[PDB]
């Protein structure tokens, strides 16, 4: 399974200011941004127009040129006709793609709340909504051209284009980088720090032999900035009893060579 | 309005005389506008790159810091965020061991 997903971040400050920007993931690889201050969306890949002629790029491109000065001038004149009730400052979110097996989502956040999605041929509020966004969707919902276009994106152009990436993408998308691992600690605490593996699956245990310790605590992936990441497993302990300890690491790209590191 | 999460770790295994990358991982916050520094013994580091600024599946947003560095046994270095959801700039030190 692969999810794609399109991200809109716009902050609107006052009457004079605002911006959109805007970052797309094929699973946890980033494939563009499109900054506020370009006028064309950016590759993070040398894949990134997937299977589509240059011709085809510039019209689905142009299609977002459209929709991003439209966007921003709907909400601005929507705050000009709700003032002062509803007011400066503003930040919208917008989260869109599909998710690959295919199925297709598009979800609006407003103040960092999920507000609004469009589902089959409408948008609509989603229940706990402020009641103030029921007329402007109603209104947007009279759009047929533009309804039309947001069902072809998200129930054909979404798909057939995450289809190339994945054909265009595919030495990339299953690259295996090697963890690499130290252990530390300052009644004690053992850390197993795990860094630099690629894809996402792992395997982190602190050991006795044989037995794994079921005490052993798994933190947060974290992100290296080269598309690799980063885990850390801790396991408190008595202290003396620290020796005999291993943390072991199994991961797709050592070949069935697990790392062991002995304490 | 949501307070950002700070944690800071090194991509290589830290040894004191060898360079390698800090990272500094800011999470969770709400909203996107903030500052982040990454310090060397108290003073900011000139060169920090950053990643584009995304969010999660609960909408808060996240961003990646990092900067070449050379742990040894004379340096602190340390990731200071400034955001309105703060009285003052949150400062995290490395730890020396992540
Ligand atoms: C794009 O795909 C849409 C479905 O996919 C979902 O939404 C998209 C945006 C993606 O996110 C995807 O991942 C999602 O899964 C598709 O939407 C569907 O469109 C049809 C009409 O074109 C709708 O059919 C009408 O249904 C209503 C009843 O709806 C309710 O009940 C059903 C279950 O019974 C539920 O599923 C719904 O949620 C509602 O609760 C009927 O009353 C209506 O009948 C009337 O109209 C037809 C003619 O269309 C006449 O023949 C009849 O006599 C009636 O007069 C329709 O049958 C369908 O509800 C809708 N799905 C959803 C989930 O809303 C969309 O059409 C696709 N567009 C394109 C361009 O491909
Ligand atoms: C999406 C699938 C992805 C496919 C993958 C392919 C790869 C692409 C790579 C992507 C990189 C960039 C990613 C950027 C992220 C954006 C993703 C979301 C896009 C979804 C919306 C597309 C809309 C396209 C249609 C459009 O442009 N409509 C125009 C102009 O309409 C006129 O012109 C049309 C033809 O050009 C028609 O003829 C139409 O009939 C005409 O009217 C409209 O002005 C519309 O209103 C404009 C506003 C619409 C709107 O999002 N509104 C909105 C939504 C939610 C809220 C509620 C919140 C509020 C809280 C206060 C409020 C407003
Ligand atoms: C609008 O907001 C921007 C960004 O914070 C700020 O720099 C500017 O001074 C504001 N303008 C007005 C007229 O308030
Ligand atoms: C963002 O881009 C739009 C369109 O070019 C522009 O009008 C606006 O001033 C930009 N905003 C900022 C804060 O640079
Ligand atoms: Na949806
Ligand atoms: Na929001």
């Amino acid at each position: 399974n692969y999810t794609f997903r399109c991200l809109q971040m716009s902050s609107f400050a006052n009457r004079s200011w605002s911006r959109t920007d805007s970052v797309v993931w094929l699973g946890d690889l980033q494939t563009h941004r499109w900054s506020n201050d370009s006028a064309t969306i950016s590759f993070t890949k040398p894949w990134s127009q997937g299977k589509l002629s240059n011709q085809q790029w510039e019209k689905l491109q142009h299609m977002f040129q459209v929709y991003r000065v439209s966007f921003t001038r709907d909400i601005q004149e929507l705050v000009k006709m709700m003032s002062p009730k509803e007011d400066y400052p503003i930040e919208i979110q917008l989260s869109a793609g599909c998710e690959m097996y295919s199925e297709s989502f598009l979800h609006v956040a407003f103040q960092g709340k999920y507000v609004v999605r469009f589902w089959g041929t409408s948008w609509q509020t989603v229940p706990g909504a402020p009641s103030w966004l029921d007329l402007p969707i109603k209104v947007l919902n009279a759009d047929q051209g533009t309804s039309a276009t947001v069902q072809m994106l998200l129930n054909d152009t979404c798909p057939l284009f995450v289809r190339g990436l994945l054909e265009a993408g595919k030495s990339d998308l299953e690259k295996q980088e090697k963890p690499v691992a130290w252990l530390s600690s300052v009644h004690r605490q053992l850390v197993c720090h795990v860094s630099g593996f690629y894809p996402k699956p792992v395997w982190v245990m602190w050991m006795r032999g044989d037995q794994e310790q079921q005490g052993t605590h798994r933190g947060d992936f974290l992100p290296n900035a080269d598309e690799t990441w980063y885990l850390q497993a801790t396991l408190d302990v008595e202290a003396g009893e620290e020796a005999g300890l291993a943390c072991r690491v199994k991961h797709s790209s050592l070949g069935g060579q697990d790392i062991i590191l002995y304490w | 309005q949501k307070t950002p999460q700070i944690q800071v770790y090194s991509r290589h295994p830290p040894e004191n005389g060898k360079p390698n990358i800090l990272n500094c991982y800011v999470t969770q916050f709400h909203p996107p506008h903030i500052e982040i520094q990454m310090l060397k013994n108290g003073k900011k580091i000139p060169k920090v790159e950053m990643s584009d600024m995304s969010f999660s599946k609960d909408w808060s947003f996240y961003i990646l810091a990092h900067t070449e560095f050379t742990p040894t046994e004379t340096d602190t270095y340390a990731c200071r965020v400034k955001h309105a959801s703060m009285a003052e700039p949150k400062t995290v030190y490395w730890d020396r061991d992540m």
